């Protein structure tokens, strides 16, 4: 916490933590956009079966993205 | 004497103000990139619920 | 003269350091409360996908 | 942005914005926990149909929470 942080050393470490957490959260955002796209085509498989958007996406294709998300959180 | 001691703390607080502002920019991007992930997961949930009704 | 002018800026930067730290605590809670909403929406998505396989 | 913010007045307004956004995001967290619980019992209706957890939850019960979420975002 920043309340118990005081000094040049504690701040430089705290700023480093916020930068490292941002880069890992920006990587999380890019992965989540791929999960959204894969989920959109997954729902198109049933709400629009005869449409051009029904590209054969299954839940396993979304769970493959779920596995990469759990790698970053580990 | 006491002027230089006071002038020394001015440079100390200035570098601390520098670090506090650079840390604010990193947290601005953290909140912003988390706002985008939340909206992506909210649209995912809603599209899965609209699909279950079919 | 210049000592008081320098002493005046010390009080100015101090109140600015005060505001910067209070703003950091509000953004610490924003990031934390967004971390909880993200995990709640992630468990929702995963439980809906495990259900679709049934 | 804080980079283009300088002075006592701009900081006090910026701190007020972060406090008001936190209270609205803490209200979002409480609503999302209710959506998670309702979604858990919704999936229990099909993965555990004969279980005690299948309490008759439908998608409409989750969409009722979805409507309150869209009120805060408005």
């Amino acid at each position: 916490s920043i309340s118990s942080i005081s000094g040049r050393d504690d701040l430089m470490d705290y700023h480093r933590r916020q930068r490292e957490e941002r880069l890992r959260e920006q990587e999380m955002e890019r992965l989540e956009r791929q999960r959204l796209e894969t989920i959109l085509s997954l729902c198109a498989e049933y709400t629009k079966p005869d449409s051009r958007l029904s590209t054969g996406t299954t839940v396993e294709d979304v769970q493959k993205i779920n596995k990469e998300l759990e790698k970053l959180q580990l | 004497e006491n002027f230089r001691r006071l002038q020394a703390e001015h440079d100390r607080q200035a570098k601390e103000l520098f670090l506090l502002r650079k840390t604010l920019e990193e947290m601005e991007l953290r909140i912003e990139t988390q706002k985008q992930t939340l909206n992506a997961r909210d649209e995912s949930i809603k599209k899965l619920l609209e699909m279950l009704q079919s």
